[PDB]
């Protein structure tokens, strides 16, 4: 309170931690004392001295629990904690633990940007199984389908709609200017840091998003023409498909004497299933074609 | 079945051979002992040598008696079966018998078993009970390992190794070349290998950057 | 040893700089050439210290690190021509040293 | 194993001023996190001897930090591995820790490392290594060779 | 099948209620197949009427138990079970 | 279309869909999310390529087709299974 701290004060509190834990009995008052050194190291712009005492944060449980809203209250402060240095799977449990003090809130201005910090997230996350169900847990809520951004966001998870990558820009960038509600905008768009890659990220997913549906959709294909319909340019495809190739995770080929590329199967080995398919699948549904026209037979021979 | 059965189906002892404090007088022998000549049988026959029985090593307790015998298990080849001398001796004044009776139908049961029994103790047991101090007891059990230490086949692929400082509840027979021959004795440190362990502890904590550590070699 | 940590902090060790000289300038830049990797740093820091090059007979060390790097150079660039590859997808994906820094590839 | 009673507090006598703090290390706070010795790369510390007074540091004060933390606090009075078949000692070594390690924050406990009914004699006739080889299997599967998973041994005693 | 099938049908729900019936022949000599299993569901139509239960077909299959063909394959006599190469599945191809 | 064309031209698609040359990616891509068919483009010369499909009745009654392809299958391998009895006459023996 001096001068309102520095590094040297923050040196004299954090060998102040290490003692104060464990002589008397506590619950609360190291937790709400706890913030103040996080507040700091994230102030001392290292943010791997706050995942030092964020692995000093961590070791105390049971942390639910406490009467009267008091550390659901203090799960503002634990967010605004682990805000920066929390990746994009942290961001998951961060922005679902950002739910429980407008849990009983019913708060339409702090709900309100609880319901938009926990819709502009999921993009963010990577391309897994908790994106699979995590669009389905953002279904469910009840006022967040109001926003008409929700259903351009559910818009964008299946197939996410082949379309131009700048009318998506128009309608999430109006949303810096939308309402009183700011700071997911800030969080996820309107930052000269981490949210700049994170409309990167948006880049990121919306080529990878091509990939990742037209690595299905593709028999063969020319280069170029590949190159402008994936919302980008020509020869900008180099690094923005070397990238996709150090993405390691897809198989695929290309030729660039001829443009005509191909995301395919390793290049038909085994022969068997074409015979298998249409012998056992379709010819077995054909012999009981037999068995089931007969009862169709049965069927009209109701009435004949 | 042997301790559990046949190197204990999972348990590398996970002791890096690399691990060994450059102990290029235990590491080689071992490994001709031993690691070689599963390998490398024709060199053996191509001179007609009769390889030898088992290493017999001993010395101070912590120079690398248990953790090189623990490193073979890790880098084994051949059917290993990890053997503590009395962990299941069941006062059967010549269970070593039923030991070695294990030992040759298991070492042809399997592929020829390299056997070490750790904790040389077998010979005495806990229910000694006979009209001396068990004086005939443990000489007629080290008798008794004697008569099943000189026919093997020469040619049961059976590598046999002990490892304790205590030749005194050992028949001095068992030094007589032909059955324990290999004569190995550790150092107890030495200079240079407190710069090569001194290098192989550190490979797991952090060290803070100029605590050095040649000072303590 | 692949261990360029402690090449650099035992140059900067105190009887290092008790006896430093030239010998330790090669070692430096080969050190720091392999603790980037950069093959171009590691030829040309390789080339300008040839008087002190010989007195290592084991070049092949040198040469092998060259060429134990650029197996799996030319693994992650063997991988990486099936996305959009250029001018002759044999010749001159590597890294484009002058145009033929080849006959190592093909002699592999 | 479950018929172990606990303290009606921390104090149930006095005097804890290593007790808390040591003992709280040597449990619970490499239970919390092993990282910290994963700087180091070691199992949790090795487990102390509370030796001195037969009645003070033997078996009364040794459940203080026990009846706070309650994780898996077992009995073995170590009668119970001196058996009838002796190679049985062995198995229920196997018996104590392939139960044990369910909890999983383990507390391997031993009042009385050697009990049985009466007195004991030296290094002469019956008195011998069946204390020896036991031990040396128990420390067997308590560290050395064989463990998992942030194991705590405890070793209370002063009589063998 | 006939008009009294569904009647005999409202009486076998109220026994079982996913009941099934067995339209059976006294002499196969058949591709063949054994006899019938139903389902009586209500889909009742296009059409708007009151109830209609009409028989939906079950496929029907046919398992085994042990002991139970002692003296009859051992009366037969003509059992040929190794031998598909020649005959076995030319009988199916026709088939 | 009356099969036997299936990888084919795209001007029939920008004819008959009423869309351009241009716009028949979007067309078949986004067809192949709705679920009607589920073939994988040869999208290199815009080559259609198809599945599954869902019918509208074939010649009138459908005779056409049943008779010429359904009896002529049945002819086909019904008279060819009676080759195969026929080089197979007596290799049941």
């Amino acid at each position: 309170k001096e001068q309102n701290g520095d590094v040297k004060e923050a040196a004299s509190i954090l060998q102040e931690l290490q003692v104060e834990t464990y002589g008397s009995m506590e619950k609360k008052e190291r937790v709400e004392f706890i913030l103040e050194q996080m507040r700091l190291c994230l102030a001392v712009k290292d943010y791997i001295r706050t995942q030092i005492i964020s692995k000093k944060i961590n070791t105390k449980f049971f942390q639910e629990e406490n009467t009267e809203k008091l550390k659901l209250k203090y799960y503002n402060l634990m967010i605004q904690l682990d805000q920066h240095e929390g990746s994009y799977l942290s961001i998951c449990k961060h922005y679902r633990a950002i739910y429980d003090t407008p849990c009983i809130q019913a708060e339409s201005e702090k709900w309100q940007q609880a319901l938009k910090s926990v819709v502009l997230y999921v993009i963010l996350a990577p391309f897994d199984n908790e994106q699979s169900d995590l669009v389905h847990r953002i279904s469910g809520d009840k006022k967040l389908e109001e926003i008409p951004k929700y259903k351009d966001l559910l818009k964008l998870f299946t197939t996410m709609e082949l379309m131009r990558w700048s009318t998506l820009v128009e309608d999430y960038g109006m949303e810096l200017r939308k309402g009183s509600l700011e700071s997911p905008a800030t969080d996820v768009f309107g930052s000269t840091e981490e949210g700049e890659k994170r409309w990167k990220d948006l880049k990121n997913r919306v080529v990878e998003h091509n990939i990742r549906i037209m690595a299905k959709y593709y028999t063969r294909i020319t280069m170029k023409r590949m190159a402008q319909l994936l919302d980008l340019s020509v020869d900008e495809s180099e690094a923005f498909l070397s990238n996709l190739v150090v993405n390691k995770t897809i198989f695929a080929k290309v030729d660039r004497l001829a443009g005509i590329i191909n995301f395919q199967r390793p290049k038909d080995p085994n022969n068997l299933l074409n015979d298998w398919s249409q012998k056992l699948n379709s010819l077995m549904s054909l012999v009981n074609k037999t068995t089931h026209l007969i009862a169709k037979e049965e069927m009209i021979h109701n009435l004949q | 079945d042997s301790s559990i059965m046949m190197l204990t189906s999972d348990q590398k002892p996970d002791v890096m051979y690399a691990d060994i404090g450059g102990m290029d007088i235990q590491k080689q022998e071992v490994r001709e002992a031993v690691e070689l000549p599963l390998t490398h049988f024709e060199l053996y026959k191509q001179i007609g040598i009769d390889p030898p029985r088992g290493v017999l090593m001993y010395g101070p307790p912590g120079c690398g008696k248990t953790m090189l015998a623990k490193a073979v298990a890790h880098h084994t080849t051949a059917a290993f079966i990890r053997v503590v001398g009395s962990e299941f001796v069941q006062k059967y004044l010549g269970e070593g018998p039923r030991m070695v009776r294990d030992v040759f139908r298991l070492a042809k049961e399997n592929a020829p078993a390299i056997i070490f029994i750790d904790e040389i103790d077998a010979i005495a047991t806990k229910r000694f009970d006979a009209q001396t101090g068990a004086d005939r007891e443990v000489q007629r059990i080290l008798l008794e390992l004697l008569n099943q230490m000189d026919g093997f086949d020469q040619n049961v692929n059976v590598k046999v190794i002990m490892a304790t400082n205590r030749a005194d509840t050992l028949d001095p027979a068992l030094l007589r070349p032909g059955r324990l021959d290999r004569k190995i004795e550790f150092p107890l440190p030495d200079r240079r290998q407190k710069r090569l362990i001194f290098s192989t502890i550190t490979s797991k904590m952090n060290l803070s950057e100029e605590v050095d550590l040649e000072d303590y070699v | 040893l692949n261990t360029p940590e402690d090449v650099q902090a035992l140059v900067s060790g105190k009887l290092a700089l008790r006896y430093a000289g030239r010998q330790t300038e090669a070692l430096k830049c080969v050190a720091q050439a392999s603790k980037n990797r950069s093959l171009a740093d590691f030829e040309k820091a390789l080339t300008d210290y040839r008087a002190e090059l010989r007195d290592d007979p084991i070049i092949s060390t040198h040469l092998a690190k060259l060429y134990d790097n650029l197996l799996e150079q030319n693994l992650i660039r063997v991988i990486e021509p099936f996305s959009r590859v250029q001018i002759e997808h044999i010749s001159s994906l590597i890294k484009l040293s002058k145009a033929d820094v080849e006959r190592k590839l093909s002699q592999m | 194993s479950h018929e172990d009673p606990g303290n009606v507090s921390y104090s149930e006598i006095g005097g804890l001023s290593e007790q808390i703090r040591e003992l709280r290390e040597v449990i619970e706070l490499p239970l919390t996190n092993p990282e910290l010795f994963q700087r180091v790369g070691i199992i949790p510390p090795k487990g102390c001897l509370l030796y001195g007074p037969p009645g003070t540091g033997k078996t009364l004060l040794a459940r203080a930090v026990a009846s706070q933390l309650d994780c898996n606090f077992l009995k073995v009075v170590s009668s119970s591995i001196v058996d009838k078949y002796i190679g049985e000692s062995a198995r229920l070594i196997r018996e104590m820790f392939n139960y044990a390690r369910d909890h999983q924050p383990c507390i391997i406990f031993m009042d009385e490392i050697d009990a049985i009914g009466g007195r004991r004699f030296s290094e002469g006739t019956s008195a011998d290594r069946e204390i020896q080889r036991t031990l040396m299997e128990l420390l067997n599967q308590m560290d050395g060779f064989d463990t998992l998973h942030r194991v705590k041994m405890i070793m209370a005693t002063n009589r063998p | 099948l006939h008009k009294n099938d569904i009647a005999i049908n409202e009486l076998m729900k109220r026994y079982c209620p996913n009941s099934v019936l067995v339209i059976i022949d006294v002499k196969p000599k058949d591709l063949g197949l054994p006899t019938e299993a139903y389902i009586s569901v209500e889909e009742v139509h296009d059409d708007g009427t009151p109830t209609s239960k009409t028989f939906e077909h079950v496929t029907s299959e046919i398992g085994a138990e042990e002991a139970e063909e002692v003296g009859v394959e051992h009366l037969l006599r003509d059992i040929k079970d190794t031998t598909v190469g020649t005959l076995s599945q030319r009988i199916t191809n026709q088939v | 279309r009356p099969a036997n064309h299936r990888q084919l031209t795209f001007e029939e698609i920008a004819k008959s869909a009423k869309i351009t040359v241009n716009e028949v990616e979007l067309l078949v891509m986004k067809a192949l999310s709705v679920g009607l068919v589920k073939g994988s483009i040869d999208e290199v010369d815009k080559r259609v390529h198809m599945t599954w499909v869902q019918p509208r009745v074939l010649d009138l009654q459908q005779i056409k087709g049943m008779k010429d392809r359904l009896e002529f299958w049945c002819t086909d391998v019904k008279s060819m299974e009676m080759l195969v009895e026929h080089q197979a006459h007596d290799i049941l023996t």
